[PDB]
RNA sequence: AGAGUGUAGCUUAAAAGCACCCAACUUACACUUAGGAGAUUCAAUUGACGCUCUGA
């Protein structure tokens, strides 16, 4: 009973920035803030304004404004980080700083002799070794950089079956911490791809069953 | 999926105002923190 | 010995005469009711979405496990158990503005 | 009656296991049941430390409702006292005058009993995928004293 | 290309009973109260629009 030994290596990248906000959530936050204001009582700023103005009027008939002005000036002078990062490039799709709002999966294009499709970076395992060890070895060899792929568990994800001699594919995921990719100008077609781009790039059924267990958000 | 725990509310009965203040860490990132005194910038070394 | 912290301080009982009144209107109440209904519907939709995604992930994991069991009666013993690696696991939250 | 066919019909303590034990000071945690083809870890300890209190409380409520709806037993969830921290502020033209600020820091703790490999990995990936802004996760062990 | 099928997540239910979420109490879970969204895919026991399996 011959069985060809293959695998798979899907990359998991945590998002940096949050998803955009909807108007109904804005109205909900506004009404929650109004309820918080109506429920709050005896605050430091409220007193430091009210009793201070009362003392001012009393000693005039016989702080806070400058402080909030300085606060507004310091807020206007300090410019926060520009969140506009997915629209100023629109070309460098294989960059780490491309998408920072959702999850990104990495895949490498490889043209074989009988097959000419865009398969996820597989992982060949040997009977003399384990499975996760061979998977992480193949992930380290196909990445040619210094990365920290923290696996979320020894259990697999999804399996398939294709014959012509039997074969099998073992999917494995690992959480990525930092991104120290050396030499981003390699000839390997490793592009950071999210969800919609992933569903648009693939074509056969062996890849259409991958978007069912990935974090769709 | 980061908005499920964003719209919050203080369930306590007696409390003061918690203005949405911003704070920058030792790298460059702001965060909305509900804290009194309507400050704008917190330079934490 | 755990120290209780939810106890309100002593400065929460001497002062309580600032904003005792609350004035609204019928339009504000009906708008708040409509917004709460819409938010409840949105939360129910998100809960159903999470439920179906979790069910899909679980059935995919079960299919992968049963295929690995029927294709290899040895790798399951080393794939089901977890090696000591996620003991000091940590994941810091996302950010608002990039560095 | 003992001889009648209706014997043992009013029995009810055999269907319950709560023997009213002293669970306030008992430090008997379940060990990680290792076997190979059936992995089962003991009790963990999830930490949600942040600067805001209401965010941590909401996240704790959400994760508790999630683990209640996912059919997994929960030990006990408590909270530790906050730690006040001062933020020194040096003057611009004067490198000798230092000021001080006040900020809060809270943290919540939740525990789950049964965590099989697939179920625990799905739970942790769902937690990290729906991780809100501000808080941070740092799972430790059950031997964390106060 | 063939087969299994057919009431929302479930029914040896015929438009109901179980489920879900939000608002009030709770460190927290939870009861309770106050509310919300849900279905017989089509033309008269028949044939075809949706899912799965067996293939190439």
């Amino acid at each position: 009973s011959p069985w060809r030994l293959l695998g798979a290596l899907c990359l998991q990248r945590p998002p940096v920035v949050s998803k955009p906000l909807t108007p109904l959530q804005e109205e909900m936050a506004s009404l929650l803030q109004q309820i918080e204001i109506e429920r709050s009582l005896y605050s430091d700023h409220e007193l430091r304004a009210l009793d201070e103005n009362q003392r001012l009027a009393k000693k005039k008939a016989d702080l806070a404004q400058d402080l909030e002005d300085m606060w507004e000036q310091k807020f206007l002078q300090f410019k926060l980080g520009a969140r506009i990062t997915e629209a100023d490039e629109k070309n460098d799709r294989t960059s780490l700083n491309r998408k920072l709002d959702r999850n990104l999966v990495l895949l490498v294009r490889e043209k074989f002799g009988d097959q000419d499709v865009w398969i996820l970076p597989q992982a060949e395992w040997q009977p003399g070794e384990t499975l996760r060890g061979t998977a992480e070895r193949t992930l380290a060899t196909l990445s040619e950089n210094n990365m920290e792929a923290k696996f979320l568990g020894n259990a697999p994800c999804g399996h398939y079956t294709f014959k012509f001699l039997g074969a099998k594919v073992f999917f494995f995921k690992a959480l990525l911490l930092t991104g120290d990719f050396s030499q981003a100008g390699n000839k390997g077609h490793h592009v950071w791809v999210t969800k919609d781009e992933l569903g648009d790039y693939l074509k056969p059924k062996y890849l259409a069953q991958v978007r069912r267990f990935v974090s769709d958000l | 999926d980061s908005s499920r725990a964003s719209l919050t509310r203080v369930h306590r009965q007696a409390y003061a105002r918690l203005y949405p203040v911003l704070l920058v860490k030792q790298d460059g990132s702001t965060i909305h923190i509900r804290y009194r005194e309507p400050r704008r910038m917190l330079a934490m070394p | 010995i755990p120290i209780e912290d939810f106890i309100t301080p002593l400065k929460f009982l001497d002062k309580a005469r600032e904003r005792p009144q609350v004035e609204l209107t019928f339009e504000e109440t009906e708008r708040r009711a409509l917004l709460l209904k819409k938010w409840s519907l949105y939360k129910q939709q998100e809960r159903k979405m999470e439920r179906d995604t979790i069910r899909a992930m679980l059935e995919a994991q079960q299919e992968a496990l049963e295929e690995l069991q029927l294709e290899s009666p040895k790798l399951h013993a080393e794939a089901i158990k977890r090696d000591p690696n996620l003991f000091p696991f940590e994941k810091e939250g996302p950010h608002y503005t990039p560095p | 009656y003992k001889t009648k066919p209706t014997h043992g019909i009013g029995k009810y303590k055999h269907l319950i296991k709560a023997e009213e034990p002293k669970k306030k000071k008992g430090k008997v945690e379940v060990r990680a049941i290792n076997l190979g083809t059936d992995y089962e870890y003991g009790v963990l300890n999830i930490h949600l430390t942040a600067y805001d209190m209401t965010l941590a409380e909401s996240y704790a409520q959400y994760v508790h409702n999630l683990c209640n709806s996912l059919s997994i037993k929960v030990e006990e969830s408590y909270a530790m006292p906050t730690k006040t921290i001062e933020v020194l502020q040096l003057q611009d033209q004067g490198s000798k005058m230092l000021l001080d600020s006040v900020l809060t820091t809270h943290e919540r703790v939740v525990q789950i009993s049964g965590l099989s490999a697939t179920f625990a990995e799905i739970f942790l990936e769902i937690i990290q995928s729906s991780l809100p802004e501000g808080v941070r996760l740092s799972v430790k062990e059950h031997t964390e004293e106060d």
